[PDB]
């Protein structure tokens, strides 16, 4: 998962969505 | 960054850390920034939109590292925190991913500028560099796509301007990409932003200046082959610049 720690949690490369 | 070299503040003196502190006085990085006048650094919505209220954010200027502190920094409270109302993401693509921070010290003074801090300058209305053109990146942001680290000292690298042309073919991103954005990119596809280096700069020498003329906000992957980092496109963000500013 990815927590609230997360950096740039919506930039490119991340597992959001 | 991918690929490219470490560099020091003084190189990139108009980037700003951004940090968000948390429940129990933990802070971690959050995105870039830039820093466009004395009180304003300028970054990217999609940075701030899970968690928009101003009083979680630190900002640091003419800061090196990312975890530890350097000589010549200066630390900002956030007393404006303004993200644009139409912000919207697909899957892919962020549209009008761009956000203004107003910064203010706790003596409540704005930036002043020295060896590791300077402002950047805009671009002129609708003023963008020829494509081909070379321009610059930063951030603390991985340096593999894999990495589940950040690196602890400033990153640079060059990566040159794309047309729309170029960018809207279906093997690059087509349509995803509007007239509000901006293509840059390694000929060579091995260096490029990636996740962290959000809202931090894209530096062009235009008309003798060095300007902002991005805004890091968005690309499939990073460094993958037809596949270019994408940009808000400052030069066409003025008037809400102004108004907000
Ligand atoms: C896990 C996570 C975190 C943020 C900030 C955003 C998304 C989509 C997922
Ligand atoms: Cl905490
Ligand atoms: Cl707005």
């Amino acid at each position: 998962a990815c927590s609230r720690y997360e950096v740039d949690c919506r930039g490119r490369x991340s597992a959001c969505g | 960054i991918i690929g490219g070299e470490f560099t020091t503040i003084e190189n990139q003196p108009w980037f700003a850390a951004i940090y968000r502190r948390h429940r129990g006085g933990s802070v971690t990085y959050v995105c870039g920034g830039s820093l466009i006048s004395p009180c304003w650094v300028i970054s990217a919505t999609h940075c701030f939109i899970d968690y928009p209220k101003k009083e979680d954010y630190i900002v640091y200027l003419g800061r090196s590292r990312l975890n530890s502190n350097t000589q010549g920094e200066m630390k900002f409270e956030v007393e404006n925190l303004i993200l644009h109302k139409d912000y919207s993401a697909d899957t892919l693509a962020h549209h009008n991913d761009i956000a203004l921070l107003k910064i203010r010290s706790k003596e409540g003074r704005c930036a002043q500028p020295s060896r590791t801090i300077q402002t950047i300058a805009l671009p002129s209305m609708y003023n963008d560099p020829q494509f081909g053109t070379s321009c610059e990146i930063t951030g603390f942001g991985k340096e593999q796509s894999t990495d589940y680290l950040y690196p602890e000292q400033l990153k640079m690298t060059v990566v040159k301007l794309i047309s729309h042309r170029e960018c809207q073919q279906p093997h690059y991103y087509g349509s995803e990409v509007t007239t509000k954005m901006l293509c840059a990119a390694d000929p060579q596809w091995k260096t490029d932003s990636c996740q962290g280096d959000s809202g931090g700069p894209l530096v062009c020498s235009l008309q003798g200046r060095m300007t902002l003329t991005g805004i890091v906000s968005w690309g499939r992957g990073c460094a993958l082959k037809d596949k270019p980092g994408v940009y808000t496109r400052v030069s066409h963000f003025l008037p809400w610049i102004r108004s907000h500013t």
